[PDB]
Formats: C-alpha cells, structure tokens, sequence
RNA sequence: GACGAGCUACCCAUGAGCAGUUUAAAAGAACCAACUCAUCUAUGUGGCAAAAUAGUGAGAAGACUUGUAGGUAGAGGUGAAAA
RNA sequence: UCGCACACGCUUACAUCAGUAACUAAUAAUAUACUGAUAAUUAACAACCAAUAAACCAAAACAACACUAAAACGUUUAUUAAUUACAUUGUUAACCCAACACAGGAGUGCACCAAGGAAAGAUUAAAAGAAGUAAAAGGAACUCGGCAAACACAAACCCCGCCUG
C-alpha cells in the first residue's frame, strides 16, 4: 500500500521552474486513499460494503489524518473524520432510498438519500472522479436544498453551488481542527516542509 | 607468431613448473591451455594473464607524441614432475 | 582556484561521439570537423 | 546560427560528515577542535598566488557541510534582490 | 613534524643497467621526477548477470519507548528458465587540477608513532625593511578611533535590527 512519491520541486518535464522556492524538505510516502468510496465492486456483488477502524494515522501529504480501515477481507485507507473512534464500525451502501436514515460521521451516502442540514466533507464533483472537495483538515461542508436532480452544497469559501445528487459524500467534519492553530516558530520548520524563502 | 617466450627477463623466480610467456590481448586462458597441450604436447594445470599497456615515446623531427603497442603477459603453471630453465 | 574539475564520465557522455550522432547539430559539428581535417572529433 | 551549469547560482536523485565540557528528561542551551566562512591588522604588490600568507575573528544539530549521478542559457536562465 | 590506505582520475612519470660535453630538475651534489636500452604480478580484490506475479504493517536517533520533519538501504510465497558463470576487463607501475617540479585545491577510513621531511651554496653582523623578544619613570599624555600591542575582560549609558542566518 505506501508507495513512493516523487517531488518535482517545481520542476516540470521539461525542467523548467514554473513554481518559485518549492524545495529543500523531508521526503514523503504517498498513501493510497480512496476518495471513491462508490466502489463495493471488489467483492464481485451489488451488496453494501460493512467496515472497521483499526487505528487512526497521519499523512504526509495532507494536513488531515488518515484513518486506516479494514473489512476484514480488504484493508483500505481513508481520511480521519473529526470524533472517529478505533473500532468503530462504518457502513457503505450506494442504495437510494427516501427512507433518510441518520449515519456515524465516518460513513458516507449519497446527496438524495442524505437528511438537508448535515454537516459533510469529501463530496465530490461528478460522478465517479472522486471527491475533488474538502480533503483538508478542519473544514466541512453544507447541504443547504435540494433543487430537481440536484443539491445545493454550501462550501466553507461561503460561496453556494451545485452538486450533482448521485455524488457520494461522507457526513461530518474532518479532524485536526487545531493544524490552523500551529505555530511555525521558525524558517527551518518551513524548509523542512519543503517551503523554500520567497524574495519575489 | 602470436605467442613467444621469457625466462630470463623476469626477475621473479619460480624455476618450478612455471613458464612466462608473452601472447596476444585477445586470446582467453582457456584457448592457450587448449593450444600449449596440443601443438606442444604437454600439460597444463594453470594459467593466469595480465595486461601490460605500451609505454610511450615522443619523435622530435615530426614533433609527434607516440605509443609502443600494447602487449600482454601469461603465466602458466604444467604438470608436477617439470622445471622451466633457459637464458 | 580554477575553473576546471576534469572528469571522464561527464567528458565522454556530453562531449562523446554517441552524442554527437544523437542531435543533427552535432552531426553538422563532426560534419565541419571532417571539412576542416580534425584527426580527432573528440579530444 | 550554435557552442557553454567539469567554474558558479538554484534545484532533482542517491550517499557521507560534523571531538569534548557544564548540565534539570531534552540531536535542548553556551563554550570549544575538524569542517564551512574571510572581521580587523600586517606582509605580499611583474608575487608563493591573475584573491596568497601570518596573527585574530564567525558559524560549528543547522536556513549546516560535502561526494557522485542529472536539470534550467543570452528576444534568457538563475538570483534569502548586490544590477 | 603529519601523515599511511580506498578512489574519481593521470597515460610509463616508474624498476634495473649504461651514459651525463650538451639540454633536462633556475647550479653543484646528483636524481623519485634527464637521455638511451632493458624490467613492469596474483586471487578467494575491485567492475560485468536471472524474468515476473503475489503477501505485509507499527521511521531512523547501540529505543521496551517517546518525539517530530511522518520515515536510505528490507523480506517472504509461487511459476518459468539458465549453463561450465573452472570465464572477459582493470588493479600492483609514478602521480594530479591552477601556462611552472607554483607556501594556493578538493572526496572516504583510521593512526598521531616505531611512520615521514631536513630552513641541504657560502660569507658579511652597515643603513633600512619584515617577523619576533625585552625595558628605567609616566600609563592613552598617541591618534579620525585603545588602531596596533603587551596584559586582560570590571563596570555605564544610546541609535538600528527581534533573534539562529
């Protein structure tokens, strides 16, 4: 599962910088995360998909903590929802239904079938790209309405959109609500992060 | 004409079953035990080679830097019961 | 100092025959080169 | 129209290096050898040397030093920014 | 006093013999760095080699642990397949980059000595210069400034910049 990630530093193809004092920082393992979360699939079988938290870790490529999951059958990684618990158990189902039953915030439901009001994260953009929004640490989403085969997302920018409704979105707030709470102290923490000093 | 002998020009001693020779760079160990047995009948148990790059030397009237050609070293070790002597 | 740190490896790969053949501009450079005499097209 | 990042500036990949002493847990503070710099003075001024030597001084676990393998060039690159 | 080994490199400088009027090392002595001819060590040293597909989470700091910057190199399972893989190159030669046999230059491991270099032409004891040592009494009276310099660092007060760079 970790894999190993290569930093550009603001280097392109070509080798040309296209990105100013990007450089100087620890390296870093990328983890697979699954930003789907519609894909049951693997089992071979239209069936839910039933989980379990076994510990909760952190990311070097995100801000937000990851949480490392396990089906028993499967063991996947996803992004640490804020009051996640170890051994918590998350269910998955892409099933639609007018039924509107409350979920734990580390499960994840589509927008239809998802109570107006909630607070949400990780929601996606289309359908099967994966969740494009909110994967930082402390932020969340708002379902405002629900207008024809769409809904009315309120993102933390204030700014109100539209999602489409078949989207896929985990219910809840992401953890580490005190990483904007930081303080750096000093130029070598940010070289070590990989910022490098920007006279431009 | 490949293949020639020295005895007297090392000034290593090893009078028992061990012969110097000078050979071509381009022939392996094996191709020169196989070619000492048959054409000179007689038995070898070792053979170990080394290269020996061609000293160099310069020419006045043309003003031309030159290199003497390369050459390469055997040392072969026959069967017991045998010892190398010559001048 | 100096400005010069010699080195075979970066020597033969930048300024080696193989790179000259990979770009048409090195080909017109041993092209020249042969036009001119040059026993050597790579020092 | 081309040659140049074996110097140097930045960066990528892969390695290595940085005694000892006082200390409450502290790769934590301060001093001080290597190493990395060139504060002041003197000498040197067709020189030991087209950037030096001697005394002295700074950093010295950090934004540190360095090897090797790579990338960015003139209707530009780079630049903790001095034309 | 500071140097022996591993390199990247450097293309017989080196070892033996012989000869040095002449050139070559600013001369002689001579020669590891001149001419001529003739010697130039191995390997179990260093370079050069199986294709793929699966399994697995919980960094390194003589580290159960903890912390942060969220972690050089690691292993196992299965399938196919390979031959003389008893081979090929190189080392061990002397050191090299700066026009120079140039007080300047650099990477790695461990000694500081039983390793290594001798300020290897000689006189004169002037002025003057460079480095160094000492001084009666005064103790900054010098000077743009306690610069320099032997002895030491006790105390005072400001401007600017936070600071480590």
């Amino acid at each position: 599962m970790p894999v190993k990630m290569r930093k550009s530093g603001g280097r392109n193809h070509t080798g040309q910088i296209q990105v100013h004092g990007i450089g100087g920082g620890h390296k870093q393992r990328y983890r697979m995360i699954d930003f789907l979360r519609f894909r049951p699939e693997h089992e071979s079988k239209p069936g839910p998909f039933e989980e379990k938290v076994i510990a909760v870790r952190y990311d070097p490529c995100r801000s937000a903590d990851i949480a490392l999951v396990a089906g028993g059958n499967r063991k996947r990684w996803i992004i640490a929802t804020e009051n996640m618990k170890a051994g918590d158990t998350v269910l998955n189902s892409d099933h639609i239904g007018r039924m509107a039953v409350a979920a734990r915030e580390g499960d994840a439901h589509p927008l239809g079938a998802l109570p107006v009001g909630t607070l949400i994260n990780n929601v996606e953009s289309e359908p099967g790209r994966g969740a494009q929004y909110i994967r930082a640490a402390g932020t969340c989403g708002v379902l405002l309405r629900k207008v024809n085969g769409t809904a009315i997302i309120q993102l933390p920018s204030k700014r109100q959109m539209q999602v489409l409704e078949t989207c896929i979105a985990t219910v809840g707030r992401v953890s580490n609500v005190d990483h904007n709470k930081r303080v750096i102290g000093k130029a070598g923490r940010n070289r070590w992060l990989g910022k490098r000093p920007n006279s431009g | 004409x490949x293949x020639x002998x020295x005895x007297x020009x090392x000034x290593x001693x090893x009078p028992e079953d061990t012969v110097q020779f000078r050979i071509p760079m381009e022939m392996t160990r094996v191709d020169l035990r196989n070619y000492l047995e048959r054409i000179y009948n007689v038995p070898v148990a070792a053979v170990r080679t080394r290269v020996q790059y061609g000293s160099n030397r310069r020419r006045d009237h043309r003003n031309i830097r030159i290199k003497k050609p390369d050459y390469k070293v055997a040392y072969v070790q026959l069967a017991l019961g045998q010892x190398x002597x010559x001048x | 100092g100096n400005e010069y740190q010699p080195s075979n490896i970066k020597r033969k790969h930048k300024h080696g025959w193989v790179r000259r053949l990979r770009t048409p501009t090195g080909v017109q450079v041993i092209l020249r080169r042969m036009h001119k005499g040059r026993k050597s097209l790579s020092h």
